[PDB]
């Protein structure tokens, strides 16, 4: 299962990124990996492909379950008994810089007079806030 | 026994594209690429040595090699396995086993006991891998000679060979049975 899906999963995410249910199903796959195989197989580039594609997927959907699943996958990936941890944690830190910058826009827009609480800004803040809550549930920020 | 049963340059090109993709996948493949390049280069020169017809052929060959090295689709894994198996099966290694056999038969007449014993034992292993090799007449006369040899060690080795060979192939064993069952009284 590991050897197969390390090759196949990024292509699947690329294929069906628009569909929330399919990615939500697929995200349960990494919870069962033997994580040694990323090291012994010499396959870290496919891991990089996985994190890039999953990043794009996170950026395109807002249904809560996918965010829960992706966060849990990163929790499994940031297991500190395996050598791989540091790379994914750094990329995660880049994601959290992205999230905080959007948060900075959110706090500045609401605090100022701005556009007088227009619905569109509220929707942007709400979507970003949902992503922050979902990631923050599993990880110390 | 488990494997066998200008286009060559195009195959070289194809393998180069396979490895080239794998460079992206995984480092250290560049070394293999350069190594294969050098090996093709030396093999074309060595066949050149054996002329002007093949001189012009090899100068386009070698110039294309230089160009293609400077040049650093859709072909995948199993394809690469079969191509490189073929190109290896062209190389002067797959047709070496035969030669090796000949060498072994030089050993059987020697003036040291242990070496002949071990040679016979390894041959017994060889035949018990590939049972259709008791056909060449020289090996036949060899095992007969060693069956009559004057030292108990090689004698037991030879009879073990003949017995295991008889056991493996069920039929066609009544031709060695007589020469086998003669040997019980061997002191």
């Amino acid at each position: 299962l590991t050897e197969h899906f390390i090759i196949t999963l990024p292509m699947l995410l690329s294929k069906y990124s628009a569909d929330a249910e399919k990615v939500a199903n697929l995200l349960q796959i990494p919870q069962y990996f033997d994580l040694e195989i990323y090291s012994t197989g010499r396959m870290e580039k496919h891991l990089d492909a996985l994190l890039k594609q999953i990043k794009f997927v996170v950026e395109k959907h807002v249904e809560s379950d996918v965010l829960e699943a992706c966060s849990k996958t990163y929790s499994i990936l940031c297991s500190e008994e395996y050598t791989i941890q540091n790379r994914v944690d750094i990329a995660r830190s880049q994601l959290i810089d992205e999230f905080v910058d959007r948060f900075n826009h959110s706090v500045e827009d609401l605090l100022q007079e701005g556009e007088e609480a227009d619905d569109d800004d509220i929707y942007n803040v709400l979507s970003t806030l949902k992503r922050l809550t979902s990631f923050h549930n599993a990880h110390d920020l | 026994v488990t494997s066998k049963m200008d286009e060559i340059q195009q195959l070289q090109k194809a393998l180069l594209d396979y490895l080239d993709e794998n460079t992206e996948t995984d480092p250290s493949l560049v070394f293999s690429r350069k190594f294969y390049i050098a090996q093709w280069f030396r093999d074309t020169t060595l066949e050149t040595e054996k002329k002007e017809i093949e001189t012009t052929g090899q100068i386009m060959h070698r110039a294309e090699n230089r160009k293609k090295f400077l040049r650093s689709d859709t072909v995948d894994y199993d394809d690469a396995c079969l191509i490189v198996r073929y190109l290896a099966s062209m190389r002067p290694f797959a047709q070496s086993f035969d030669i090796y056999l000949t060498q072994i038969l030089r050993v059987l007449g020697e003036n040291a006991i242990a070496v002949r014993t071990k040679a016979m034992k390894c041959l017994s292993e060889v035949v018990a891998v590939d049972p259709s090799i008791l056909a060449r007449l020289d090996m036949q006369r060899g095992v007969h000679g060693r069956l009559m040899d004057n030292s108990t060690s090689v004698r037991e080795a030879a009879v073990e060979l003949l017995g295991r060979f008889v056991l493996c192939r069920p039929q066609l064993a009544e031709q060695y049975y007589d020469m086998l069952i003669e040997r019980i009284l061997d002191t």
